């Protein structure tokens, strides 16, 4: 959008599954969605 | 709230703006010889790239593929020169504008920080105009000599330099900020390395946001910046 | 509720779509001519610039970068002719549909206004093809005959020129706008400057969608934007 | 995004500040929100 | 959840990966001779074209436009080699990954699916190879032969090559996606044919992802799509 | 946004308007907006 095709949020998207792993992964998906929440509410 | 910090930013966002304005006439007063710095080392490796090749055998050189090429070359050029030259100005007002809330305490840091940067920002273009370049051109040119004909355009080559050296000039200021955070000290090895794994998906998305949107060229950026992040954590592991 | 309009629009847009259809295939049986008048003004300039550079000295030359550049620049010049043969059926086609919807009292102001208006468009056009293009081709090209090789491309040559083109009727429409705006009664002097704190950004809004995302080339257009806007203002100050 | 970059946007801004000024800013954020907000709801 | 899930996506992920970087080290060492096979369609359209222009008389080659275009090219042609040579890895890694998923009614089919549509893939990329890019680039060259000079990048040609290898692939997968759905039985001629007004909007989407921002590209991309659709109506029809 | 211009978006609708024609539109819009509440509350 900014730069960025599709084929590289699939790529930053396959580094995060590949380095966050199993774990941590939802980890940073609640607190991104808290993030997230937190502009919204502010 | 924001009613006076918005009378002062405005105030200083304009000398910045005629800052850079004065910054673009005086450059473009001289962009023949700017623009010569620039494409010096591309004709020189044009010329060596022709030595070897006619020593092979026994052309190529700078174009504009646009009409409005030379122009529009001519301008981006200079305005970048006058935002160098209108940085010590931008820089001031920006200290103008934040001075006042930053302590008297890290207030002493930011002066010898700044002199730093800067400095090592010099460096860096320094070496890659006359260190880096004259070798990198020369390879690739010498890659595509024995199937491809040369004819550089004077378009790409400018955005292509200029990246180059910019790209260099702060990937000597990354070494030198994470030094600086590590003198004061706000952050260890165990800190900078067990970060990496969002730090990894950083540098992806940096490298997404700095390069066309292929894969390929998100991948060429990803790996200096994986490179800066290991010296930057054998920096931190030495102090 | 738009149960009976969008049956109307859509055979409306049926027509259109297929005047536009029609003016391709007659602009592609006559493509030749028409990439000729397109080419016509760069040959010039290469040429004139040709004779000044074999007398300080006592070659450049219309290529294609894409293999299929020549074809797709075929299609490009006979799909804009396509589109400007259609548009007295588009606008027909508009005004049937919104005929209906305008009183009697303002009626009889669009007519006069579309044809205004489209006048003063082709003026524009031929204005910056027989005016404009001659001497900026020629400035354009000697900028750089000292130092570069004009190896000028058609593919983006065809988008630079249309833009020309283009840009200069609808620059020419502008200052006709505001006077259609003007007799009738709309706006003042006073509502065009007291208004021109927002313009100045919509005007780089505008000048954001129609250039590269660099800044120069939002500038080398906000400029443009801000002295029509200028003129605009004392032809409401006259009236 | 549609043919704006980041960069982009940031001169745009950089005029509103200059332009809109002190005063007239907020006048216009209340505005684009309740612009923002008049859509919403219908 | 996906707690089990995740763990076996990321043993998974990791073995593409690799394979894609061991292709790439593989393509790399070969990058001269696969080169040469996707620049040679080339030069027998330039040097077929060249006795042509040098009869009714009685040049151009390849070049170059980009410093690191020579390099780029040969890490983007070693990159979509790399990917190909890593399919079988990627596929059976995929298919490991769903296969418990799969029940075993259709897990008999998957894999003469797969053989099938890869050996339909193959067909098209040696198709648009050896069939259809010596008529349609001597063709294409030849119709800006008597007023432009083709002075073809190797940057802008892979981008174009590939483009037709990889598109007329999957333009022969799509004839024989809709025919393994219409053997087992899920779709009919009816279905097809009544779901072409959703399916026409969305030709229209993919083709504005797949080109340019322009509507040419649009037009010139959404026509072989609807071929193709109209295509697979008849094979639905003839099972 | 994605490879896709303003010029892009409205050839897109020009073929929305013209082939599901004055039915059949209404009931792709409120399918649209069923599926995009969907994947909101989920």
């Amino acid at each position: 959008m900014f730069g960025m095709g599709f084929s590289e949020i699939l790529v930053i998207a396959l580094v995060a599954i590949l380095f966050l792993g199993p774990d941590k992964l939802p980890e940073a998906m609640v607190q991104i969605a808290k993030f997230f929440n937190s502009v919204r509410k502010t | 709230s924001m009613k006076p910090h918005l009378a002062e930013l405005r105030q200083r966002l304009a000398i910045s703006v005629l800052a850079v304005f004065v910054g673009f006439i005086i450059a473009f007063t001289f962009h023949n010889a700017i623009l010569g710095w620039i494409t010096k080392p591309l004709n020189n490796a044009l010329i060596q790239v022709g030595k070897i090749v006619e020593k092979r055998e026994m052309n190529g050189m700078i174009t504009t593929h646009q009409v409005g090429g030379a122009f529009f070359v001519a301008l981006k050029v200079s305005f970048f020169a006058g935002i160098l030259m209108a940085m010590p100005v931008i820089l001031w007002q920006l200290w103008l504008f934040i001075a006042p809330g930053l302590y008297d305490n890290e207030k002493k840091m930011v002066l010898p920080f700044v002199v730093g940067g800067s400095v090592m920002f010099l460096i860096g273009v320094l070496f890659a105009y006359y260190v880096v370049t004259p070798f990198g051109f020369q390879f690739l040119i010498t890659f595509g000599s024995f199937l491809y004909t040369p004819l550089i355009n004077i378009e790409d080559y400018v955005g292509f330099f200029t990246k180059i050296l910019i790209g260099f000039g702060i990937a000597f200021e990354l070494p030198v900020v994470a030094y600086f955070l590590a003198l004061l000290g706000l952050i260890t090895d165990k800190t900078l390395k067990d970060y990496f794994k969002y730090a990894i998906v950083i540098i992806f998305l940096l490298a997404a946001f700095l390069t066309p949107p292929d894969v390929l060229t998100q991948l060429l950026m990803a790996a200096p910046l994986i490179l800066l992040y290991g010296l930057s954590i054998l920096i931190v592991h030495y102090v």
